[PDB]
């Protein structure tokens, strides 16, 4: 229960490795969905649930549209997965081996640098308000409605101008 | 484009760099960069040809990658220092990543490979909007963090920018590619003077903008995209040859044109900071830039290339295209050297 | 740098209130009304002197006032308060609105007495 | 007729009342005659942990009243 | 811990069901058994070919609208603010801008499907 | 105008969803500007005590703040109790 | 910023959440609020170069609070020495560090 | 009906928060006393463990300032059991 | 937290490496961009939750909003590329060299 | 004891799903002037067990063109997400008490859509591809509209928890203040659960079987269980949100009984609707949810932003 966050971070690294290795975009979207779920779990473990659930929902919608698009136009007769190419699968297992080697090197040589296996699970939650109401992560995002109205208006104008932009690009 | 979407797109194009320059927060500067990129893509792809589609795609992926590296630098600084500004003690790796990503957004060598290609295939007014307006916000971000940057990496980027711009402008015949390599060389000069005196960076930027604007307007008069196309300008608009020659010589940095002033004062400041080798190499590559400008002048003004038969009908027709702001910018970019102490601060 | 100076277990020893949260919430309003001055002194010293080691005397005074308050309740109003905190303890949130008859009887007892 | 549906409806009704009733009874049984405490905020979680420390049996639901006060 | 336990129990239950479904019945598979289904005839072409999408603009609009939803979702905590006038004005502006974008796309026939 | 009313009736007959949407939008815009309870929402949110009221050090110079919570001085919530 | 339109107009579009010790919702103090406040109070009015030279103590305290590098090193050294003493067997944990203690509220 | 019931709910929430406010000084005193006790026994254990380590100051702070720095969860539960550490880290998050 | 942040930084580095090392699929390049975005979001969110910076908690949502606008424009450009060529091949997007 | 609680949640939900299949057969038959199953068992009550046993003793299909990994992964994913969506519902006490319950519901529903999509793509068939693309369009439309609906309802409620919804409806149903968005939420749940007229993914007449046209036996059973568990799930969510059962602190059995009766009524309404109406065309579903529901949903969202402000009925945080 100490290395739970580290296991999640390693799974996120593996998912990003597969996404970098670039299979067919169906499998790329699958890896991105798994990475988004893992990142949601990481934000959940580190603190408020709202940011993790938000990025989860956003990436579910995004990879849904991506799946529709890759079935539309970014497809091939034989879609390429991680196991179809010997070079891609070799790069996958080599990246896993390199990750294990790098975390062992940072455990041994660098001592307490970025990775410490003895200190793992000790520095996840630094300071928490033991007694207290109004502490959850969604309240800051709510404070965007009051404290950062400039942030609110630039986000809203980004979405509005984006609607106009996509209409003009796909106007044809 | 209906006027509603014209107003929305042009207002967001304007608003991007304005937010970037006025923003205290690095995140708001970043979203200003996002505004500029997203708003300028549809006007790039507005003509809906395969070349415009390729140019828009290349520009999008390049600026998106560079903006992601910028966001990485911002998030790493926020992790290290807890604030949203590179104050004084941010990591040199973070600052170098910021510089590298902003140089890829600007389009200076060796990150320059997309800029002649994006400048090609888009209309001339969009090339003007790109090569003048799109560089102000990244330069503002670089200017805000001038004492923190690394002089070695900046000078290397600047010298390779001026070298590659000189060689590319030497090779190309397409006018948009020539202007893009000119942009690369002048961005190299601006980056070279950036860590020592950003006032000279702003001066060189303003001189380059007021020199680039009427050259693009004169190209926009007849849609002359080629050396030959600008070479038969004597039959079409004979009254513009002198101003074309003067503006190209000012771009070359020849005295007594006012375009000699940015190179002169940048060299002076580098000599004050004891970078004589860099200054001399930059000046020689600026001579190469002046060479391809002079070949352009030979093609369009000093000689007279053969004309066509339909140019008689084009002379029968009348035009109202050159606007009121062309001559003001041409004169202010040609004959303003005696006001050099006023142009500098 | 210099070493940190923090008090010992003998200085931190006090008669703690071995009283459950439902019991505390049942006696909450009268504890906030009767032991208000000592509690406000402790909060003032804590929010003026940020160091918690400068307020151990005030914390012990707060514990003593709470102990005296609960001893007075046990002396005079034991059974209505007992059933009141039991009925409060049944609820998962310990909502005051679920138990109002027991609250009324406890309030009547601590109004006619004390 | 239309009342032959009622056996399947009754089986569905029993299978839908079982989870909620059983969950309430299991919460009451595992928390000792009281509902399972909800800690939606850090204050409520701190109350639950304080009760767990106070009880002396490492169970928050064992409440201590005035019998611990002299 | 309890949520993780019940998620793992669901995973184990479904894996057990599919495992017993694959290892319990008798296997007899041949080429015509496992050929793809095209209503009794052979497929003319592979199903991995490009398959045109007539609501792609609506999908991009769905991306933008989903992010508008993400912006609107902290409202139940935003209504607890002291300055309710600023929150109310900002929420009204956001919903009105979203509605104007939808109306503009409806006017420009972006909601209609191509061909 | 008669033509405006005829257009409105035609819209209400044929496309009532948009008419209801625009009417609800207008009512949501104009209703807080005319309701007398609008200030009460902000006052309730201000009166909700999420944070501890940190006591102030009395130098004997401010007479307005109460010495005890059960004092006549201070922001009472009788308006909320009778609301 | 490159342009000071916010300072000229007196508005604060983004200047009020530039750091941890800025305005916070419901007065929830961020971590190292005191350290960052001390660093800004030191560095204000003297410029960046003098702030780097002379407020090094405040910056180092703030950085140590934020990243806790030395705290991690100290705790790792304590735990490594403890496990070495356990391996050579000349040390036993106290009861209150081994799970059985007398809890206090 | 929703307006009236929400106003009643607001009054009940204010009553609950006032009960929390009335109980808060005792909880604060108990919490800082417990934190000081845990830090004290950790300091004593550090004195026992690293008495033979050269150039080691027992209880040396990592801050130049002498004001109070509230200890981290890792500071006050580093030397205790892993189950107690996990309870301090993930207890509220994993209690559903 | 430091091991987690190092792993997130390496995840961003891998996604950037994937973006910089093209294969035939522009959609796969856009997916690598979205992976970079996801790593940035997780880093910002865990930094804000670790430092209790509720004032800076709107920043990850703003990152998601602008990045989704980026992805939307990328999908529109991929639509135009596929209408031009029939595929999303960056090897087909090459005729601007001369 | 927690494992026993898991069992007494999971097993009765599965039996209620199977008897929902039976009761759908009976109700559809009696609405179609016939009887439905009454031979297999006393009154047909052994028919779902017969169907389950037949499907789990029939051999599965592993087509040659089919991606085996995703073909296996999709149905178990669908069943796990159905049970996971069932887990946090309060009746009146949930097995897993969450703060952002409806956000968990939305995430798990979208992941179930992904299970359908991956099944359709893995089963390398053109009808499966049609089912996947129709699922994409359907979930686009209902996702945006249902998200705004739930946002407005919880703005009236005040928090994302569901015990808070019980406390909100302690005195009155939310159907009375929010009945237009209750109707739109009901249609959204129909489209989410892929029930007629918005099924469009297991298209019986348009396609052959759609996304599960290559699935046979066991995995097909898993898909059917996931779908009908989602039917009972979404109707239970609808009656928790809008038709608040009577809740008393001293006895929760009354709440469980009232919840059961209203959930049975809503499920029977689902079967009634399937009997009554013909199927939509899947572009008409998108046009409906984007041209009629969505503008009205935005207007009502603005109205529910304004309403507690000008009525001072801002809901409590807790
Ligand atoms: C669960 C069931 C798993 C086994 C299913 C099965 O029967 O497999 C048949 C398999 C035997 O192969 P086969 O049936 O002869 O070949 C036909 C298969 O369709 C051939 O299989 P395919 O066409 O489905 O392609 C399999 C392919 C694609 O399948 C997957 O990726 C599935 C796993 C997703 C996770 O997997 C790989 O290439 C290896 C992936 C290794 C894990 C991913 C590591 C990098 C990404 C990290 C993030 C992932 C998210 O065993
Ligand atoms: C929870 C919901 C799902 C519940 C699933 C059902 C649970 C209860 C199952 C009870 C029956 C278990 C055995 C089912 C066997 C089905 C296949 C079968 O009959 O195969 C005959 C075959 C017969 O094999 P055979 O040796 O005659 O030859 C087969 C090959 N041919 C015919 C081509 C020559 O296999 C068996 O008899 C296996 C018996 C296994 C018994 C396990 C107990
Ligand atoms: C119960 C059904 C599952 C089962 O028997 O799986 C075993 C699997 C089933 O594989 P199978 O597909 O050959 O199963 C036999 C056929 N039916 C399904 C009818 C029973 O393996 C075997 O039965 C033989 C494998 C080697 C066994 C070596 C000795 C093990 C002791
Ligand atoms: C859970 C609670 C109960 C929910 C209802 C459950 C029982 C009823 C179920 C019926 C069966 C449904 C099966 C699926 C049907 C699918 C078709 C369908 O519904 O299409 C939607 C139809 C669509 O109509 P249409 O498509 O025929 O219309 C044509 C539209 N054009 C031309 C643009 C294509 O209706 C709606 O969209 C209406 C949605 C509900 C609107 C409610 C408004 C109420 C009034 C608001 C306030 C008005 C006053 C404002 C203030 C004035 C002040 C002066
Ligand atoms: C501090 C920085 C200040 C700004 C410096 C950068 C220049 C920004 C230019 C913004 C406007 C660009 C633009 O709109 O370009 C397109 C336009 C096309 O011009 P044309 O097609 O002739 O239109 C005639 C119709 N009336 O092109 C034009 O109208 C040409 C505009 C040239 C502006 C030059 C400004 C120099 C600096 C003062
Ligand atoms: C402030 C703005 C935001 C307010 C909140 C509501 C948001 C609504 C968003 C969408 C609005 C779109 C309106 C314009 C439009 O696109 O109308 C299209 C529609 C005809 O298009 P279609 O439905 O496709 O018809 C099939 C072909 N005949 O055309 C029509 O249906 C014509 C509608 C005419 C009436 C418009 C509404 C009048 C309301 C008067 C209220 C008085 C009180
Ligand atoms: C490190 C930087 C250099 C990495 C070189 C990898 C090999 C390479 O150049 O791949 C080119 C390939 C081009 O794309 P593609 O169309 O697939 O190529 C067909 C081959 N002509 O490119 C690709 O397919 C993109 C590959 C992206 C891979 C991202 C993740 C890489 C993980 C391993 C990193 C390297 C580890 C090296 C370890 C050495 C031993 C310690
Ligand atoms: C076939 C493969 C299937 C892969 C996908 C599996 C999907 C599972 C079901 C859908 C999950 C959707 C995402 C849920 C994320 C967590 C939601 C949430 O809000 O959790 C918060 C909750 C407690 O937080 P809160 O509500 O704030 O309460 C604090 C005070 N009580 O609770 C917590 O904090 C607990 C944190 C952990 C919760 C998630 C546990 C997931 C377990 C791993 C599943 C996958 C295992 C790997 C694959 C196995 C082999 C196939
Ligand atoms: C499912 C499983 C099978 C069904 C299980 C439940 C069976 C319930 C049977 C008893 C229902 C009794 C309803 C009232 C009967 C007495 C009566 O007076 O009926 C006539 C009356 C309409 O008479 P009239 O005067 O015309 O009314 C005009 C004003 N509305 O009629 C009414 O007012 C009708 C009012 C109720 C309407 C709905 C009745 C059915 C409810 C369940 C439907 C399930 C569908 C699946």
């Amino acid at each position: 229960m100490n290395n739970y966050i580290f296991v999640l971070s390693s799974l996120f690294l593996v998912g990003c490795l597969g996404l970098a290795l670039k299979p067919s975009p169906i499998y790329g979207g699958l890896g991105l969905i798994v990475s988004g779920f893992v990142g949601c779990l990481m934000v959940l473990g580190f603190g408020g649930s709202f940011l993790g659930l938000m990025v989860f929902l956003i990436y579910l919608g995004g990879m849904l549209v991506v799946f529709g698009y890759t079935t539309a136009m970014a497809t091939e007769e034989y879609p390429e997965t991680w196991g179809s190419n010997w070079l891609i699968l070799g790069f996958l297992v080599l990246g896993v081996i390199m990750e294990v080697f790098l975390i062992c090197v940072l455990n041994y040589y660098d001592e307490v640098g970025v990775i410490n296996l003895d200190g793992l699970g000790d520095w996840l939650m630094y300071e928490v308000d033991d007694v207290g109401v109004m502490l959850e992560g969604g309240i800051g995002v709510a404070a965007m409605y009051s404290c950062a109205t400039w942030m609110m208006v630039v986000a809203g104008w980004s979405l509005f101008a984006g609607i106009f932009i996509i209409i003009e690009i796909t106007r044809d | 484009m209906n006027p509603i979407t014209l107003a929305i797109i042009y207002f967001t194009i304007f608003l991007g760099p304005v937010i970037t320059m006025s923003s205290t927060n690095l995140m708001l500067m970043w979203v200003g960069l996002e505004f500029s990129l997203l708003a300028i893509i549809p006007m790039l792809i507005n003509k809906k040809n395969p070349r415009s589609t390729e140019a828009a795609t290349k520009y999008f992926v390049t600026q998106a990658t560079a903006s992601m590296i910028i966001l990485l630098a911002i998030v790493l600084n926020y992790k290290q220092l807890g604030t949203w500004m590179f104050q004084q003690q941010t990591n040199g790796l973070i600052l170098n990543m910021t510089l590298m990503a902003l140089s890829m957004k600007l389009g200076l060598a060796p990150f320059h490979f997309w800029l002649p290609e994006v400048t090609q295939g888009i209309p001339l007014h969009m090339g003007l909007i790109l090569l003048t307006w799109q560089k102000i916000a990244p330069l503002s971000i670089l200017i805000q963090i001038y004492p923190l940057l690394n002089s070695t990496i900046i000078l290397m980027l600047a010298i390779t920018s001026i070298f590659m711009g000189a060689w590319g402008g030497l090779n190309q015949t397409q006018m948009r590619k020539i202007m893009a390599y000119s942009s690369i060389a002048h961005m190299g000069w601006m980056l070279a003077i950036l860590p020592y005196n950003p006032s000279l960076t702003l001066l060189n930027l303003m001189i380059y903008i007021i020199l680039t604007a009427p050259m693009f307007m004169a190209l926009m008069l007849n849609n002359s995209m080629t050396i030959n196309s600008i070479s038969l300008l004597w039959n079409k608009t004979p009254a513009m040859l002198t101003m074309i020659s003067l503006m190209l010589l000012s771009l070359g940095g020849l005295p007594p044109l006012t375009g000699f002033l940015p190179k002169w004062i940048i060299i002076t400041e580098l000599m004050k900071n004891n970078c004589l080798i860099m200054a001399t190499l930059m000046a020689m590559m600026a001579l190469l830039n002046l060479f391809f400008y002079t070949r352009l002048i030979y093609s369009t003004s000093l000689t007279m290339f053969p004309t066509n038969n339909n140019s008689k009908m084009m002379t029968h027709q009348t035009k109202t295209k050159p606007n009121l702001m062309f001559s003001t910018l041409a004169i202010m970019s040609t004959m303003t050297l005696p006001l050099a102490p006023q142009l500098i601060t | 740098p210099g070493i940190v100076e923090l008090p010992t277990l003998e200085e931190l020893k006090v008669e703690e209130v071995k009283v459950s949260s439902a019991v505390l919430k049942a006696a909450a309003h009268h504890y906030g009304a009767q032991c208000d001055k000592t509690n406000k002194e402790f909060m003032l010293c804590r929010w003026e002197e940020k160091d918690p080691r400068r307020c151990l005397k005030e914390g012990k005074l707060v514990n003593g006032c709470a102990l005296n308050f609960f001893r007075q309740i046990k002396s005079h109003c034991a059974e209505p308060f007992t059933e009141y905190w039991t009925c409060l303890d049944y609820s998962n949130m310990q909502l005051f609105r679920h138990c109002r008859q027991q609250q009324a009887k406890f309030d009547q007892c601590v109004l006619d007495k004390l | 007729m239309w009342f032959e549906i009622l056996p399947g409806l009754a089986i569905m009704g029993v299978c839908l009342v079982i989870p909620g009733v059983s969950t309430a009874y299991i919460h009451k049984f595992t928390n000792g005659g009281k509902e399972k405490r909800v800690a939606r905020v850090q204050y409520q979680w701190y109350l639950m942990e304080r009760d767990r420390r106070i009880s002396g049996v490492n169970r928050y639901y064992v409440s201590k009243g005035l019998e611990n006060i002299d | 811990m309890n949520l993780y336990t019940v998620i793992f129990i669901n995973i184990l239950l479904s894996l057990t069901l599919i495992l017993v479904a694959f290892w319990l019945p008798q296997m007899n598979l041949y080429s015509e058994k496992a050929n793809p289904y095209e209503c009794g005839f052979d497929p003319t072409s592979s199903a991995r070919l490009p398959f045109s999408m007539k609501f792609f603009l609506v999908a991009i609009t769905f991306l933008l609208f989903d992010l508008e939803i993400a912006l609107l979702l902290p409202l139940p905590w935003a209504i607890q603010t002291i300055k309710t006038s600023t929150m109310m004005i900002m929420a009204f502006i956001l919903v009105t801008i979203l509605s104007l974008g939808l109306a503009y796309e409806w006017t420009q026939k972006g909601l209609e499907w191509t061909e | 105008a008669g033509r405006i009313s005829a257009f409105l009736k035609n819209a209400w007959a044929k496309e009532p969803v948009l008419v209801v949407s625009f009417s609800v939008w207008g009512l949501a815009i104009i209703m807080p500007m005319i309701s007398p309870y609008t200030k009460y929402a902000s006052m309730i949110n201000k009166a909700t005590p999420y944070n501890y009221p940190v006591p102030v050090r009395d130098d004997g110079n401010m007479p307005d703040v109460p010495s005890h919570p059960q004092d006549p001085l201070g922001p009472s919530l009788d308006w909320l109790k009778n609301l | 910023p490159f342009l000071d339109i916010q300072k000229k107009l007196g508005i604060s579009l983004d200047r009020h959440f530039m750091f941890l010790s800025a305005e916070q919702p419901y007065k929830n103090a961020a971590r190292c609020h005191a350290f960052e406040k001390e660093w800004i109070e030191c560095a204000h009015g003297i410029g960046g170069t003098r702030a780097k030279k002379e407020c090094k103590i405040e910056f180092d305290d703030f950085e140590e609070c934020l990243l806790r590098y030395k705290t991690m090193r100290r705790m790792h050294d304590i735990k490594k020495q403890r496990e070495k003493l356990m391996k050579e067997g000349k040390y036993t944990p106290p009861p209150h560090h081994s799970g059985r203690e007398e809890p206090r509220p | 009906r929703m307006m009236r019931w929400n106003q009643e709910r607001r009054r009940l929430l204010i009553e609950d928060l006032e009960a929390r406010i009335a109980l808060m000084p005792l909880f604060q005193a108990e919490k800082d006393r417990r934190t000081l006790q845990i830090l004290r026994e950790n300091l004593e254990e550090e004195a026992i463990i690293m008495k033979d380590v050269p150039n080691w100051k027992v209880g040396e702070s990592v801050f130049h300032t002498t004001r109070w720095v509230p200890p981290l969860i890792g500071e006050m539960y580093g030397l205790r059991t892993k189950e107690e550490m996990s309870n301090a880290n993930f207890g509220f998050t994993w209690y559903t | 937290m430091p091991s987690t942040f190092f792993n997130l930084t390496m995840a961003f580095s891998l996604s950037l490496l994937g973006t910089l090392m093209f294969r035939s699929h522009l959609m796969s390049t856009l997916l690598c961009l979205e992976g970079m975005v996801l790593s940035l979001f997780i880093m910002t969110s865990v930094t804000s939750l670790n430092s209790n910076s509720m004032s800076s908690m709107p920043i990850p949502i703003t990152i998601l909003v602008f990045a989704a606008c980026e992805a939307a424009v990328g999908l529109a450009l991929l639509v135009k590329v596929s209408n031009t060529y029939g595929t999303d091949y960056v090897q087909n997007l090459n005729l601007l060299q001369c | 004891m927690f494992f026993i609680n898991i069992l007494t949640l999971l097993v009765p939900i599965l039996i209620a799903m199977a008897f929902l299949t039976l009761v759908e057969r009976k109700i559809l038959g009696y609405m179609q002037l016939r009887k439905g199953p009454n031979i297999v068992g006393p009154y047909g009550i052994l028919q779902p067990f017969a169907d389950a046993m037949k499907l789990f003793m029939k051999e599965p299909m592993r087509p040659l063109t089919t991606s085996m990994s995703l073909f296996i992964i999709a149905p178990t994913l669908s069943l796990t997400l159905a049970l996971s969506l069932w887990v946090p519902l309060p009746m009146p006490h949930p097995l897993i008490n969450l703060n952002l319950g409806i956000l968990f519901i939305l995430a798990t529903s979208s992941l179930s859509v992904y299970s359908i999509l991956w099944s359709g793509w893995a089963s390398n068939s053109k009808y499966s591809l049609f089912g996947a693309l129709r699922a994409v369009a359907q979930t686009i439309s209902y996702e945006v509209t249902m998200a705004i609906i739930l946002l407005s309802v919880l703005l009236m409620n005040g928090s994302y928890s569901l015990q808070t919804l019980i406390t909100t409806q302690e005195h009155m149903w939310l159907l009375l203040p929010a009945w237009p968005m209750a109707m739109m939420w009901f249609i959204s749940t129909l489209a989410e659960t892929n029930r007629a007229p918005f099924d469009l993914t297991e298209g019986e007449s348009e396609l052959v079987s759609g996304f599960n046209v290559e699935y046979a036996a066991g995995p097909f059973a898993l898909f059917f269980m996931a779908e009908y568990t989602n039917i009972i799930l979404m109707n239970a969510l609808t009656t928790i949100i809008f038709l608040g059962p009577l809740y008393y602190i001293n006895l929760p059995e009354l709440y469980s009984t009232n919840f059961m009766m209203e959930a049975l009524l809503l499920s029977s309404t689902f079967l009634w609707i399937r009997a009554s109406y013909p199927r939509f065309r899947y572009d008409q579903l998108m046009h409906l949810l984007w041209k009629n529901f969505l503008p009205l949903t935005l207007a009502l969202c603005m109205w529910h932003i304004s309403l507690p402000i000008f009525t001072a009925g801002v809901p409590p945080y807790m």
